[PDB]
């Protein structure tokens, strides 16, 4: 994709691919122990959904249940800016600032239940192990990110009941308008974890690629509902500034 | 000739039909008519200047005449900015001097000369059943269209140029050096689907592959008439095909309704044959215009454009086209499809680019989205320019809505006279277009369905 | 006035919901429907009665003969629509019939509406959408574009009433 | 202004030209 | 049961233009605020006092000046997420 | 349930519309 | 008039709201409004609402300053309405807004209250504005009722009397 | 200046009785042998008429 | 605007687009002269 | 040309001097690294008042050096299209000549400037 152009790239599912090292290296990015270095297009690109089903026993184990995107080629965080900064124990840092850093995407799990949910790294703070002297194979970022409500707090119901905006109650029943723990929406702040493991280095151009693995709770509906949990697997890619 | 129903069999309603095989009057008719066309082209294109405010842009002043003169690179400079008047000016004297000529003519025609041309010339003489003349009729005509796309071909490589919105330093008359003689791309053109994203030949959006396409247009103009000329209708067009007067005339109103939707349609969406900077925005411009004029205000007053969701989930001012563009949020998401001089600086190979929307915006670009945004291809019958449910102070439609909307409705109104003419025709040629006989009535000589 | 009307009946009473008034659609529709196949249907069948292409000056008022095929017609519509008239009073009386039927249908409509008996909302929809707001149908949208209305409208509509509604109770979606 | 007093002046000219064009063509026997 | 915002409004974010809360139109009233020093608190923001809004970097004298002029029409409540995720504080959707 | 009673009534309609095409009192010429 | 009379006699508001019979009140509830049911909203007016167990007394709403407010009450044409309240004078004082971005005269802003008297609820003061609200939508429909929804799984939705029933038939 | 104003004014007055003669003497064929000359010389001082507004144009 | 020496027949210059519907009813009022026959 | 009239030229010799700092210093990069996606977006947008802005000042120049800056504009235009082709024909050859004598027909507008 280095040398395509927008004309040959549009319509064909190429934007929402993340770059790839193509230089097949294991090289190192050196690291000064008391340091930060800038990421300029990060780009997490997601390729396995996974949803824990609440069985109805109490004891018997959830387990993960694949999913299929409903949603198209919208699924990829990209043009991610970040910052490597380096504890003076050898600990990497990974801080994300900015970028096209959320999408929503919804899953369809076997028996026809649509789980939507806010895909994101926003204000991620993955830490390695301390000791470590080069970005290499070895760099697994591990860390929490905030997941905000998938719908906001403008967002309006099928009845106008919304958050900051829109009915307190249900107007089309007068008499029974108080009735319905929905008529108060929340929009609460979640977390999600987030493992960024490193697998090539291309050092002659600071380029980072790796795999990941996210786990962050669905979409809530403004609180109607418990939100599932759900399991993102796939792969990242960066560019560390020297 | 029969003026009357009684020597004609028909009514005054119908009374041009009594002109079918009365060639000479025939042609008086179409050479007057020609005058009808050329005396408007003229006399409304100096309506237009008479009307013109230099300074003011011209899709704000109701102009849909001087918008295709200035395409062709007469009057304007750089953006499109008027330099002189007076080659609009002189286009329209010049058609409506001419308007009188053709007048003439088909008044003379039409009134004094011979009704029918047969015995006069065998040149000028034709017989609708003969093939061979009628097809030498077609040839001489596609030999001058063929030399008219040429003659575009010719204005926009040796006589000045035309304009070029797409032209690097802002939009100006360019002289086309290079047009795409390739086959591949011009006829490809022609294989792009019609849905969004392709837009079969609506999409053709530079300079060089319109000139390209007239030379192309030209050669096979001017091929096809010496074929015409030089040949007969073979067998299988002589059997699936009616040969009549009729017949010819709904042939070419199908093909005119074909060319009405494809021109109503041309005007709403290209924005390269009709340039903004004369045609106002199109639809798809405004609405990009607007999500973009918010991304910048926003950005000023310092919000994250890209990570800021929306209430419903989706980026606010960006989002992921579905094939994973990067591409302007709201309800413009249907037309990212949408490409524009103003625009394409500040995309990436993956779409919009943070970094150009973070720091290379222009002032020019920022005014441009608004002048774009507010003048929306929307507007009331009476003129009030806007969304309907705003109040009377904006007196605006845009010439693309005009155009469109005319030449859909035209369009329309030719499928129709297709139908009734080729639905006639045939009827007529099979002999029972006055109705049914009633002794050999053909439903009382098939047996029941049931 | 008559379109102040439409509207105020489309935000208060939900008219276009009404069976009534859907009775009523059908019967004009209907009745414009059959206007244009008869008088299309009897000018493409009209029998060869006259030598011009004029095929008006082919009838005589007093004539005993039918001016067009019934025959032809009949099989024309059962072989294009698969059934079709084959009594000619039968097809007139119908097109009587029909337009006449749907605006007595529209008038009961009516009635009910001089109550405000309106057929408004489906309860099992409303009752959902108030327990489940992942559920919307069209229904529940035009639901909601009544109300929009109704508050943007009733001050200006009845001046008497003195409505004084300020801008944040108004009901809107968001940015418009 | 006059030009509204000009602009119905050449309006009816225009307007009075065509049906008189008629009425003497009809008046005088004309090929009508 | 009051949702949060509704709540939020019962207190003194109701009565006057909260720095931690408050969208850059609530801070066109104050003459000289809107777009660039309203910008500059919603930048810097939260703030646990409202005293600590002139310790925002890169202020200058007239911008101080205009802070402390106006010192009485600000609060400090608490950040809701449920009024600056997004960046609601620039454009809740109101125009 | 009431999408049985949806479904059923529509089914009438369009078997009635069947039967009133194949099966119709054929017009005759008398 | 009968509360006005019995405050010129001098009694106090509690026990001049306590003079009122709750049939009269009950008459004064929009809900028993034949114009307010539907051509498919079926059977007994009960079968809406619900049972009316009790009056729950008069509301008397207060801002913060003390200016006695009043909800306009719902007209028989709107299926839905806006809460508005007025003072004497006829400005609007407090409402339960749509939009809170820039709302200006909410229940929460203006510290409404209501004080009940006569009824289940004579003699309480409501301060939490969920409650007040609650009220207030309440004082829409006119003098308020306790209902039982549960004998006829009661939908919420009005239902028209038998006059409006005999009326519709007639017609 | 104003000759030309003059010459533009007479072209539109001859345009005038030309619209109204055309016609009539296209129509007329009992006036022809009278009518065909005088067609023209309407047609041809019309062009030189219009040649003269044209040239002054560019003279003025 | 049009130039200068041709603001005179600027009047004129705004009646002229319409002409053509006057030909399409020049056409009925010759019909009528000659008795639509 | 006096120093007032100066003054009015400056309102079109500013944008001018943006455009050729930026031509010298970015554009020459772009067309090194090859970056054509960025040369076309630079010759469009950041240049996109180009034209407006050399003609602007040379009709408003001296009724001397008027036309010689107006040739010497539409000069530069023509190696910016030039550009433009090569860089969406991704032909490097070409692209660094263009750019070059875009720059010298710019350097001789800028010396025509009072
Ligand atoms: C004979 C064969 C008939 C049957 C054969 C196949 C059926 C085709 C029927 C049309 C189907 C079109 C559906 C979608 C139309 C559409 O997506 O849009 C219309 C498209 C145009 O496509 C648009 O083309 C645009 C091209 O612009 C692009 O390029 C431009 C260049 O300047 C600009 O830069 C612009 O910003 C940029 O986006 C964009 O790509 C849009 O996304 C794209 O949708 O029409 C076109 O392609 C071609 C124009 C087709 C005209 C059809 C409309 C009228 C149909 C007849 C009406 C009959 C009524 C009679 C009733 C009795
Ligand atoms: C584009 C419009 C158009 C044109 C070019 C024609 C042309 C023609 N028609 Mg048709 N017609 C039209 C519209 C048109 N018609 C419409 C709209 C109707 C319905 C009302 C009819 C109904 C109709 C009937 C019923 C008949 C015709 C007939 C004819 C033909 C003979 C005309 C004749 O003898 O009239 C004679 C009329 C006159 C002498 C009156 C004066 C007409 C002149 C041309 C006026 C010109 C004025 C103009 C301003 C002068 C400018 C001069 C200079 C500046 C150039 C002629 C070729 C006849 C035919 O078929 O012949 C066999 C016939 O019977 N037409
Ligand atoms: C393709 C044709 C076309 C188009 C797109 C336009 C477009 C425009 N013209 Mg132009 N114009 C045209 C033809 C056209 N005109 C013709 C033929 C004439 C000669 C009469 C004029 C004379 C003219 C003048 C004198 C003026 C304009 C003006 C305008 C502008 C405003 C229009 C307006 O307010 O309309 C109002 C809309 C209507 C009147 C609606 C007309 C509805 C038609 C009649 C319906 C017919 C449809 C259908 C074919 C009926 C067939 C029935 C049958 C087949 C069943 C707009 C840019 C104005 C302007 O701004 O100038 C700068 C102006 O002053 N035009
Ligand atoms: C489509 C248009 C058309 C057609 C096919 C004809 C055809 C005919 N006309 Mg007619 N005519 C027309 C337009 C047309 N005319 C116009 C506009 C006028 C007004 C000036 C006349 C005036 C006219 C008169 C007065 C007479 C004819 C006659 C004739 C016949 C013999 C022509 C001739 O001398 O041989 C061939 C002639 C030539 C080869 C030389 C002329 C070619 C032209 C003048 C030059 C090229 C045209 C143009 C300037 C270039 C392209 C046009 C542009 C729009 C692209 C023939 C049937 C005569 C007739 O009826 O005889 C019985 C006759 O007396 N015509
Ligand atoms: C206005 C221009 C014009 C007209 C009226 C004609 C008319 C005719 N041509 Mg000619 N032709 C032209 C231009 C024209 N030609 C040009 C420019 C060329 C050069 C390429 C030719 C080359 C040419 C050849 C080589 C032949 C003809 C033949 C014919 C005859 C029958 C053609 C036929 O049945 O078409 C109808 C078309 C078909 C039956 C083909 C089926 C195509 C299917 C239906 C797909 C259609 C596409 C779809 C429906 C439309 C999509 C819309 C979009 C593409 C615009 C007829 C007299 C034939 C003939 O008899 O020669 C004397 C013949 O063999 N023409
Ligand atoms: C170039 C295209 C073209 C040509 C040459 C013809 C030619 C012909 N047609 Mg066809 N027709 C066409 C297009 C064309 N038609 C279209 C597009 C339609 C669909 C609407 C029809 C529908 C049609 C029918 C239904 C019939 C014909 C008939 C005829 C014949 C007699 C026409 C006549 O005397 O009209 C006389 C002209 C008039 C009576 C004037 C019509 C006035 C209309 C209503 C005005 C239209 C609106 C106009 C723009 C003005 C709006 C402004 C308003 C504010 C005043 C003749 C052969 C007749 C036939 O079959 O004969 C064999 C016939 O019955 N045509
Ligand atoms: C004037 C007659 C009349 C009136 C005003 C009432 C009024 C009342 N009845 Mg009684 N009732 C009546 C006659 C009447 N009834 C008759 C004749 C019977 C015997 C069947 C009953 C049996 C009955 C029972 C068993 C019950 C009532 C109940 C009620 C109450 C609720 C009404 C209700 O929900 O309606 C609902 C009405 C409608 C939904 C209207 C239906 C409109 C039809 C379907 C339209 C169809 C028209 C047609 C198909 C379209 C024409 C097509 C065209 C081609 C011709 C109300 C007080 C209930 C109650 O509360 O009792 C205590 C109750 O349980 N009624
Ligand atoms: C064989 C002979 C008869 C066959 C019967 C077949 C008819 C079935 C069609 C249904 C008709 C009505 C049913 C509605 C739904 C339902 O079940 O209702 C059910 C309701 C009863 O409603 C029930 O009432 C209970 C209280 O006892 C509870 O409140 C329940 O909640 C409630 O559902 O039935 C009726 O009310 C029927 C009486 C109808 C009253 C007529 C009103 C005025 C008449 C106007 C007529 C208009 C004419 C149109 C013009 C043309
Ligand atoms: C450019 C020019 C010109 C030209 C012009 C012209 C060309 C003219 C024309 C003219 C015309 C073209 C006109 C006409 C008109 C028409 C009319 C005015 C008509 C009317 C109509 C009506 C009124 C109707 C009626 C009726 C009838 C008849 C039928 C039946 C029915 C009725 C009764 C209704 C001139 C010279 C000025 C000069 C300057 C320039
Ligand atoms: C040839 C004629 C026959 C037509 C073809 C038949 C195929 C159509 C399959 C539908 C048949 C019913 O089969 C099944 O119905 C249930 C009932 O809503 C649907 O279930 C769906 O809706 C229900 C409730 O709305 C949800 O709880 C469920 O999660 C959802 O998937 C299933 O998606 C469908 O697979
Ligand atoms: C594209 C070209 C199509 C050519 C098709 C016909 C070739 C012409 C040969 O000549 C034609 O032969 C066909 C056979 O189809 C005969 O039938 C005709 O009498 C004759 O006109
Ligand atoms: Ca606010
Ligand atoms: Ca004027
Ligand atoms: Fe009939």
């Amino acid at each position: 994709k280095s040398q395509l152009t927008y004309d040959d790239i549009v319509n064909t599912g190429l934007a929402n691919v993340c770059p790839e090292i193509s230089s097949f290296t294991r090289g190192t990015i050196e690291v000064e122990p008391n340091t930060k270095y800038f990421v300029s297009d990060f780009c997490m690109e997601p390729q396995e959904y996974f949803v824990k089903e609440e069985p109805v026993n109490k004891r018997q184990k959830a387990e993960y249940v694949k999913g299929k995107v409903l949603t198209r080629q919208t699924t990829s965080l990209e043009q991610i800016r970040g910052s490597i900064a380096v504890g003076a124990d050898g600990t990497l840092t990974f801080k994300e600032k900015d970028g096209i850093d959320f999408q929503p995407i919804t899953v369809l799990l076997p028996g026809g239940e649509e789980v939507p949910f806010f895909f994101t790294v926003k204000n991620f703070t993955g830490t390695t192990e301390p000791g470590f002297t080069s970005i290499n194979s070895s760099t697994d970022f591990v860390g929490d990110f905030n997941v905000p409500s998938y719908r906001g707090a403008g967002f309006l119901d099928p009845k106008a009941r919304g958050l900051y905006t829109g009915y307190d109650n249900a107007v089309a029943l007068p008499s029974a308008a108080d009735k319905f723990r929905t008529n108060k929406k929340e929009t609460p702040l979640g977390k999600g974890t987030l493992s960024l493991q490193v697998t090539q280095v291309d050092g002659s151009t600071g380029e980072i690629a790796g795999i990941f693995e996210s786990e962050q709770p669905s979409d809530t509906d403004l609180g109607a509902k418990e939100p599932l949990d759900v399991k993102v697997r796939g792969i990242f890619y960066g560019r560390v500034d020297t | 000739g029969g003026r009357d129903l009684p020597s004609t069999g028909f009514a005054w309603w119908s009374g041009n039909a009594r002109l079918i095989n009365l060639s000479g009057k025939l042609l008086g008719a179409h050479v007057a008519h020609a005058g009808l066309i050329v005396f408007w082209a003229g006399a409304m294109t100096l309506f237009e200047v008479a009307h013109f405010i230099p300074e003011k842009p011209m899709y704000e002043q109701g102009l849909i005449l001087l918008p295709h003169i200035a395409t062709l690179g007469w009057g304007v400079g750089p953006a499109g900015e008027v330099t002189d008047i007076f080659p609009f000016f002189v286009v329209g004297v010049l058609h409506l001097i001419s308007s009188a000529v053709l007048g003439l003519g088909g008044i003379y025609h039409a009134l004094r000369g011979p009704e029918v041309l047969e015995e006069y010339s065998s040149f000028f003489g034709y017989d609708w059943k003969d093939k061979n003349q009628m097809t030498n009729i077609i040839g001489y005509h596609l030999i001058l269209l063929g030399c008219g796309a040429l003659l575009l071909v010719f204005k926009a490589m040796f006589f000045g140029g035309v304009y070029d919105t797409w032209a690097p330093g802002g939009g100006d008359v360019r002289v086309i050096t290079n047009p795409t003689l390739n086959p591949a791309i011009i006829f490809g053109y022609l294989l792009k689907a019609p849905f969004g994203g392709e837009g079969w030949i609506i999409s053709v959006n530079n300079m060089e592959d319109i000139i390209g396409g007239h030379i192309w247009i030209g050669l096979i103009c001017i091929s096809g008439g010496i074929w015409h000329i030089l040949t007969k209708p073979f067998g299988w067009a002589r059997r699936a095909l009616i040969w009549s007067g009729e017949a010819y005339l709904s042939y070419s109103l199908g093909a005119l309704s074909l060319m009405g939707f494809i021109a109503s349609v041309f005007v709403w969406f290209n924005n390269t044959a009709y340039p903004s900077e004369f045609y106002g925005p199109t639809g798809m411009e405004a609405s990009q215009s607007q999500a973009f004029t918010f991304l910048v205000r926003d950005q000023r007053l310092g919000a994250n454009i890209a990570s800021a969701q929306g209430p419903t989930g989706l980026g606010k001012y960006l989002m992921r086209s579905p094939s994973g563009e990067i591409i302007f949020g709201g309800e413009t998401m249907r037309f990212w499809d949408f490409r524009g001089p103003w625009l394409e600086p500040l995309r990436g190979p993956n779409g919009l680019d943070l970094d150009k929307l973070r720091n290379d915006i222009q002032p020019w670009q920022v005014r441009r989205a608004a002048e774009y945004m507010t003048h929306a291809p929307l507007g009331s019958l009476n003129s009030v320019g806007g969304v309907i449910t705003d109040v009377n102070s904006f007196n605006y439609v845009s010439p693309r809505a005009w155009l469109a909307t005319s030449h859909f409705v035209l369009g329309f109104f030719f499928l129709v006279g297709h139908l009734w003419h080729a639905g006639r025709a045939r009827a007529a040629a099979a002999g029972f277009e006055k109705g049914i006989d009633r002794e050999t009535e053909p439903t009382l000589f098939m047996p029941d369905l049931d | 006035g008559i379109f102040r009307f439409i509207l105020f009946l489309q935000g208060f009473h939900n008219w276009t919901l009404n069976p009534f008034h859907m009775m009523g659609v059908a019967g004009i529709l209907g009745g414009a429907l059959l206007c244009a196949i008869h008088g299309a249907t009897v000018e493409n069948t009209l029998f060869e009665d006259g030598e011009d292409s004029n095929t008006f000056r082919a009838f005589e008022p007093t004539q005993a003969e039918e001016t067009y095929s019934m025959v032809t017609a009949n099989r024309f519509w059962s072989q294009i629509f698969g059934i079709a008239f084959s009594n000619k009073r039968w097809l007139h009386f119908f097109m009587l019939f029909v337009p006449v039927t749907g605006l007595w249908m529209s008038s009961v409509g009516i009635v009910g509406l001089a109550l405000n008996l309106r057929a408004y909302d489906f309860v099992s929809q409303e009752l959902r959408a108030a327990e489940d707001p992942e559920f919307e149908t069209f229904y529940t949208k035009n639901i909601l574009l009544n109300e929009g209305m109704r508050a943007w409208m009733a001050p200006q509509d009845q001046p008497h009433e003195n409505f004084i509604f300020p801008e944040e109770v108004l009901p809107r979606g968001n940015a418009l | 202004n006059l030009e509204p007093i000009f602009q119905l002046t050449f309006l009816g000219l225009i307007v009075l030209a065509g049906p008189a064009v008629v009425f003497v063509l009809a008046f005088r026997g004309g090929d009508l | 049961e009051l949702n949060a915002v509704d709540a939020k409004l019962t207190t003194d974010f109701g009565q006057k233009i909260d720095l931690n809360n408050s969208d850059i139109r609530d801070f066109r009233g104050l003459r000289g605020f809107y777009p660039n020093l309203a910008s500059e608190i919603i930048k810097n923001a939260p703030y646990d006092t409202v005293e600590e809004v002139l310790d925002i970097p890169g202020l200058s004298e007239t911008q101080k000046s205009r802070l402390e002029a106006n010192l009485g029409s600000f609060t400090v409540t608490e950040p809701s997420i449920e009024l600056t995720s997004g960046d609601d504080r620039i454009n809740p959707g109101v125009y | 349930m009431e999408s049985v009673a949806y479904i059923l009534v529509l089914t009438m309609a369009l078997a009635v519309l069947f039967f009133a095409i194949a099966f119709r009192e054929p017009p005759r010429i008398e | 008039r009968r509360v006005d009379s019995q405050l010129a006699e001098g009694a106090s508001l509690s026990e001049a709201w306590s003079t009122i019979p709750e049939k009269l009140a009950f008459y004064d509830y929009v809900g028993n409004s034949p114009a307010k049911g539907g051509l498919f909203r079926t059977g007994a007016m009960n079968s809406g609402d619900g049972i009316a167990q009790e009056w729950i007394g008069h509301p008397i709403f207060k801002d913060k300053e003390g200016r006695e407010l009043e909800v306009r009450r719902m007209p028989n044409f709107f299926e839905t309405f806006p809460v508005i309240m007025t003072d004497a004078d006829g400005v609007v004082r407090a409402d339960i807004p749509f939009r809170r971005s820039e709302s200006k005269f909410s229940v929460e802003q203006t510290g409404v209250t209501v004080s009940f008297y006569g009824g289940a609820l004579d003699g309480q003061t409501f301060s939490n504005p969920s409650d007040v609200k609650k009220f207030a939508r309440k004082a829409q429909l006119g003098e308020g009722f306790d209902f039982d929804t549960e004998t006829f799984n009661s939908d919420g939705v009005f239902r028209t009397s038998p006059r409006g029933w005999f009326t519709f038939g007639h017609a | 200046s104003i000759v030309f104003q003059i010459a533009l004014a007479a072209l539109v007055l001859f345009s005038f009785v030309m619209v109204v003669g055309v016609p009539v003497a296209y129509a007329s064929p009992q006036n022809w042998d009278r009518s065909k000359p005088l067609l023209y010389l309407g047609s041809g001082i019309w062009a030189i008429l219009v040649i003269v507004v044209a040239l002054l144009n560019f003279l003025v | 605007k049009l130039p200068e020496a041709y603001q005179i027949f600027d009047p004129l210059v705004d009646v002229l687009p319409v002409i053509p519907l006057f030909f399409l009813a020049l056409a009925f009022v010759w019909q009528a002269a000659v008795g639509f026959k | 040309y006096s120093p007032e009239k100066i003054a009015q030229l400056q309102v079109y010799v500013n944008p001018i001097a943006v455009a050729r700092d930026g031509m010298e210093k970015r554009l020459q990069g772009l067309i090194a690294d090859q970056n054509w996606v960025d040369t076309q977006t630079y010759i469009h947008g950041p240049l996109g008042q180009l034209r407006r802005d050399m003609l602007g000042l040379a009709s408003s120049l001296l009724p001397k050096d008027q036309d010689k800056a107006k040739t010497l504009a539409k000069e530069v235009f023509g190696h910016l299209e030039r550009l433009d082709a090569a860089a969406k024909d991704r032909n490097g050859s070409q692209a660094k000549i263009q750019y070059q004598e875009a720059l010298a027909d710019f350097d001789s507008f800028l010396n025509l400037l009072p």
